[PDB]
């Protein structure tokens, strides 16, 4: 059972058993969060 | 496909201006860009109406200066020069020379040369 239960995952390179979907999802979340940084930096530094 | 190579020049000013354009295009939301675009469109329509009224008044001044300078005979105005003022094809020197020409000899249909387009200024690596 260990074959399916944490051996072929523990012994494999995690680049293999990880979809590119989650990498694209994390990158999209990151780029959506840090998208207003130039405008907010300009608004803070150009303020009073 | 037909970009002039003077607009592909890499300079310090264009390096700075890339930041302004990047903040405009990928740094500012298209919703706020759209409402600013609507506001600029309305303001430009208002300034076009103002310029059209100013051009019509300049036609009236053209007739007045063409009377004072030819006595009372020539009292018309050049409609081609009116469209030239409206399309911004006249230099201020051309406008002054034409006005002076009307004021002291008349000759409405004797027009100054059309101003050439201003070429893009270049200063080595600066701009
Ligand atoms: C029905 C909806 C209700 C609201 C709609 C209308 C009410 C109010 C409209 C906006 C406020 C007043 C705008 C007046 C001047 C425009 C500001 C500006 O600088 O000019 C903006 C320019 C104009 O847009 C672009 O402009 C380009 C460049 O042209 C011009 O670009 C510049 C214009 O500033 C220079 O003047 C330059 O000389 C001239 O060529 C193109 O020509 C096109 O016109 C267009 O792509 O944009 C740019 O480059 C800059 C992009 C970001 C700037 C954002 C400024 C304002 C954002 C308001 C957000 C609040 C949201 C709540 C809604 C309520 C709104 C208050
Ligand atoms: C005292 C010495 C001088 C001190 C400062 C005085 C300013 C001198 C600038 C005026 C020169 C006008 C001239 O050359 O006319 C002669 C120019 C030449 O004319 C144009 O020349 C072009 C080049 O070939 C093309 O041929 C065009 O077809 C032609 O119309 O005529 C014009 O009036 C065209 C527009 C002038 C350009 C802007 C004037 C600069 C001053 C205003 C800017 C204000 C900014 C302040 C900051
Ligand atoms: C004192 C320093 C003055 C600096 C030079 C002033 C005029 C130069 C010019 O042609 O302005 C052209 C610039 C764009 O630069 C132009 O920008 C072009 C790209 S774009 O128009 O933003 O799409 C770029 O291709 C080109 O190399 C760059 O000159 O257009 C402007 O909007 C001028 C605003 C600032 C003045």
């Amino acid at each position: 059972w260990i074959a399916y239960g944490f051996l072929v995952e523990w012994s494999s390179d995690f680049i293999t058993i990880i979809p590119e979907n989650v990498d694209i999802y994390i990158w999209n979340v990151f780029s959506k969060i840090y998208r207003t940084i130039p405008l907010s930096f300009i608004s803070t530094t150009l303020g009073p | 496909t037909d970009i002039p190579w003077a607009e592909k020049r890499w300079t310090l000013f264009s390096t700075v201006w890339y930041l302004v354009q990047q903040l405009r295009f990928v740094g500012t939301p298209p919703a706020l860009r759209y409402v600013a675009f609507l506001g600029w469109r309305a303001l430009m329509f208002q300034v076009y109406a103002a310029h059209k009224a100013l051009v019509l008044w300049q036609c009236k001044l053209d007739a007045g200066l063409a009377r004072i300078g030819s006595g009372g005979a020539t009292a018309t105005f050049s409609k081609t020069m009116a469209l030239r003022r409206l399309h911004w094809r006249n230099s201020p020197l051309a406008e002054a020379l034409y006005a002076l020409n009307l004021y002291k000899t008349g000759r409405v249909h004797l027009l100054p040369p059309v101003a050439k387009p201003i070429p893009r200024p270049t200063f080595f690596w600066l701009f």
